């Protein structure tokens, strides 16, 4: 299968800058679009005295043109044009085309609304390069203004103009002014009812996180959920199988991620053992979570080279007894064995857990809670009472998730 | 190719005909009765209708043999099928 | 697959086959070449799924005949399960 | 049958070039010339209609009353599919298949 | 049953037949000409 | 067979001369027709002697010497013999009938195997539009219907009686009619001439460049005019060549050159009467173009009576072009020109009831009756063709009910 | 069901070996 990228606002496009770099760094893709030549695989042991060929899978996110240049799947959609002459400058290699360029929430997604046509072509015409489309990928901020309505009008066009026939993830930023309360809760109605799978990301987790910039946390998180897609292994090597087996019903969609900072300081994690009981830290959670949590699935990716079985082994079994599983879900902790890229000259790892755990009833508590206070023609407001319902549709939900 | 080849004969031949039912131009060529005209117009309808449905008949035969040829044993033939059965 | 083990050609499977190296990573393998499908048993009673097998061809190497025909069956029974 | 149906080419060829281009490859180009002479007259003969059943003097008359006009298209439409038909099997002939 | 696979087995068995027809008819044609002579 | 080129008005020289340009360029002919360092046959459009030179077939006609001073004077090997120098002008194109008609005589005679009359002219063009709607009845009348005629008449952006005037005979006489509009040449753009040339010149290219398939005008135009009603055809052309971010793939350029945007006239919901298709690289890869004609066919919504078949020619790129990308020219038949009719019609009528300037064209009572007539033969005629491709939308068409 | 193909490859194996024989003998006795 095929992703396609879509970058809503200021904060989606400077993700999505260092995003696709980072991804650029791993398949040793240079910024110009010019491909280097793979080197020799390490277990691949051959006999010793004493140039097109890979086994990677670079062109899932990339479309190779006839001239061996490779050009991302991304569209850019903003209406300042300062950050998008950033990233252009910063990566050539992001084709002309594809940018599309023009506080309040309603009058973005009235914009949206208008000139929709528009956007849409440009959605068909990156589909058209793409034959067996998987899902679309949306980097967006749930408040700020323009992202939020173009992201959340985009998000029902996409929805309804293919009959929802393809995944739709969606990596979230959620904010850390009187217009942002309601901006969170209008786009999060719209997140409830269209998306497939929303990835949390709270800013003052995230700057928690970094004080031990936060836009590079959430590029490395976003980059490496997908390193099996990208080097196919035994396992998954498909967007909808790794989502599949985290979303138990539709309701129940919300996921966060957990982050392992220590990848390059000297001091980093002794094996896979270590880490595997590291990553269960509440501390480098990118959404705050307290110690009533429950989790109702678990996954873990670890990126390196010749990992240790006995130590993966070992460090499951330990870590299956310490985490708080959900009565009604069974014990399960799967272990993602990544390869990393041999282009990467650094050999420490690096290892991602994503989780789907309960905590999300207070992070959507105190939202509620900010919006109930900010609210103290008439058509806006229907859609605000429908948004704090809707809201409260997926509350009560995830409280009911504790009982049997 | 057979049919293909007698229907533009057939074509040429209906020139001819064609003189006698208009009048404006059957003056002119005869330089160098309205049942008669009904009679040739009636011969016309028939003829043309035989064509017509002759045409459908080889049509859907070809289709089918070489759907089953091309299902069978030669991969040309099979892409050569849908695009026929996408055309008709 | 979904039709019965006797329906399926061999213009299908080459066809198949041909569009899932295309989709997959290994069209950029080296040897993309070697790989090659095949139907067991064309049962009545067995469908696509329970036939269809992944044939690595090394026949053209000195190779095949010291790997004999006994340890081939062992590699399709599990690539079976 | 219409001489089309029976001309044939020829090509002797020097020594040694004759034994690569050996007389059973050279028989098997032959008849693919039969088929394609073949096909490419049945074309000719389908634009040559063509062009007297659109503008001839006859045919283009408009004084023809309305069943006879009604007629005439009928008869341009079918001409028209079995020129289309014509052209997709010669283009999967000569490109799907020789090229 | 015999083992199907992706290379069309009757087709290459008609292509041969083929083959042996065309070398048949010209060695037959061939013998006309040495024989009348 | 070989091609003759008219150029009528000063709208008709520039483009005729960029289309020379463009053509000569392509065979390696010099500006003076010697010829440049075969397989290709220029000889369907240019005149060769026995002394190694090349010499366009083409014939200028305008009624001010400076465009065709200027046409002569950048490309010198045109033949000054060649050279001649709106009801007023079509009265003036009945005195001059004579000379022109022996002029055409002469290229006509000058070639071994005649086979179609191309013409460069604009519809707006005032009294040249008149002398090349005269030049149109003359042809037709002297050649029979044995040898078509192409037009490539430029429309526009007093002037509806003009063009109404003009319309009239392009649909009597013309068997094969192009349609460009200023408007969407200029959307494109976002100097003209060069895409006109550019198509003019990529849809003969079958002829100069010979392959497999396609050796004649006949097998071209026939494929794309069922009834000698629906005339007219729509161009397409593929902007997107020379630059870094081009089409990656001829399938992606199948795709893509079906994009209402592209095409050069202004079009809401259209059927597709006829299709045809121009691929022009040094290799073309099969296997992408029979996805890609299989998805086109299976996208484009072609009218319920006509056989639906996508034809995709593949052209030879000039020797003389070095190593250049894939580029591809569309031609269609379309239903989207009742649309550009009943403009036409529209702004016609309105200014038909108020008697604007119809006093430089009315002299007196016999001319005022002349030119009443006149109109309204063009108008049905006008209306009668919006009629007829109104009905070959319809699906009872072919029926006698 | 290809056995009969087969059957007929080998048929036309031996025609095309006697005819071949033929014209081997014929050009002996001219000789």
């Amino acid at each position: 299968g095929e992703t396609i990228t879509l970058q809503v606002g200021q904060c989606g496009n400077q993700v999505g800058l260092q995003y696709w770099q980072q991804l650029a760094t791993e398949h040793g893709i240079q910024s110009d679009g010019s491909s280097t030549p793979y080197p020799k695989d390490i277990n691949d042991l051959q006999l010793q005295e004493l140039g097109k060929y890979r086994n990677d899978h670079p062109e899932l996110f990339f479309t190779l043109s006839d001239s061996n240049t490779y050009t991302p799947r991304s569209i850019l959609i903003d209406m300042e044009p300062s950050v998008i002459a950033k990233s252009t400058s910063a990566l050539p290699m992001f084709n002309p085309r594809n940018v599309h360029l023009s506080n309040n929430w309603i009058n973005g997604y009235k914009y949206g609304t208008e000139e929709e046509e528009t956007l849409l072509n440009l959605i068909d015409r990156e589909v058209d390069k793409c034959d067996n489309l998987s899902n679309f990928q949306l980097f967006h901020s749930v408040a700020g203004g323009t992202g939020s309505g173009v992201g959340s009008k985009m998000l029902e066009v996409i929805s309804d103009r293919y009959g929802h026939k393809k995944l739709l993830n969606t990596f979230s930023i959620f904010p850390s002014v009187v217009v942002q309360p309601y901006n969170t809760i209008l786009t999060l109605k719209r997140l409830i009812d269209y998306s497939d799978a929303t990835f949390v990301f709270h800013n003052d987790s995230l700057n928690r996180i970094e004080n031990i910039g936060a836009n590079k946390l959430i590029a490395l998180v976003s980059a490496s959920v997908s390193n099996p897609l990208r080097f196919p292994g035994y396992m998954y090597s498909s967007m909808e199988s790794i989502v599949s087996n985290l979303i138990p019903t539709p309701d129940l969609k919300f996921l966060t991620s957990s982050i392992a900072p220590f990848s390059t300081q000297k001091h980093n994690y002794l094996n896979e053992y270590d880490m595997l009981l590291e990553l269960s830290n509440d501390r480098y959670k990118t959404n705050r979570v307290s110690g009533d949590t429950s989790y109702i699935s678990m996954l873990n990716y670890l990126i390196g080279d010749n990992l240790d079985q006995r130590e993966i082994r070992k460090g499951i079994l330990k870590s299956q007894q310490r985490i708080s599983f959900v009565p009604w879900v069974a014990r399960s902790v799967l272990v993602v064995h990544g390869k990393k890229s041999p282009y990467l000259k650094n050999t420490n790892l690096e290892g991602i857990q994503v989780t789907n755990n309960t905590s999300m009833i207070d992070v959507f508590t105190k939202i509620l809670k900010q919006f109930d206070l900010l609210i103290k023609e008439n058509e806006v407001m229907e859609m605000f009472n429908e948004s704090r319902e809707s809201v409260k549709s997926i509350i009560d939900e995830y409280k009911a998730c504790k009982e049997i | 190719l057979d049919f293909i080849f007698h229907f533009n004969n057939y074509i040429v031949q209906v020139k001819k005909v064609l003189v006698l039912l208009n009048h404006e131009l059957f003056n002119e060529y005869s330089k160098e009765d309205q049942e008669s005209i009904d009679k040739r117009f009636a011969n016309l309808s028939d003829t043309f209708l035989m064509q017509y449905e002759k045409f459908g008949e080889n049509l859907v035969t070809f289709l089918a043999t070489i759907k089953q040829v091309g299902e069978r044993e030669n991969q040309g033939l099979l892409e050569l099928s849908n695009r026929l059965e996408l055309c008709f | 697959f979904n039709e019965s083990s006797v329906n399926i050609s061999s213009t299908y499977l080459r066809k198949v086959l041909q569009d899932a190296i295309q989709i997959s990573s290994v069209k950029n393998f080296e040897y993309v070449d070697r790989l090659d499908s095949r139907v067991l048993n064309p049962q009545h009673g067995n469908l696509g799924w329970e036939s269809f097998t992944i044939e690595y061809k090394i026949d053209d190497l000195p190779m095949s005949y010291l790997f004999e025909g006994h340890q081939h069956l062992q590699y399709l029974k599990m690539f079976h399960f | 049958e219409p001489t089309i149906t029976s001309v044939d080419l020829t090509i002797p060829l020097p020594f040694p070039l004759n034994l690569v281009l050996n007389q059973q490859l050279s028989y098997q180009y032959e008849i693919m010339f039969k088929l394609l002479i073949n096909i490419k007259f049945i074309s000719k003969y389908n634009s040559s209609n063509w062009q007297e059943m659109n503008y001839s003097k006859i045919w283009t008359n408009s004084h023809f009353n309305s069943s006879v006009k009604k007629w005439i298209l009928r008869c341009r439409v079918l001409h028209s599919r079995i020129c289309s038909f014509i052209h997709e099997l010669e283009n999967y002939i000569v490109h799907d298949v020789i090229e | 049953n015999i083992a199907t696979t992706t290379k069309s087995r009757e087709e290459e068995l008609n292509k041969r037949i083929v083959n042996y027809k065309i070398q048949l008819k010209l060695m037959k044609n061939f013998l006309q000409e040495l024989i009348d002579r």
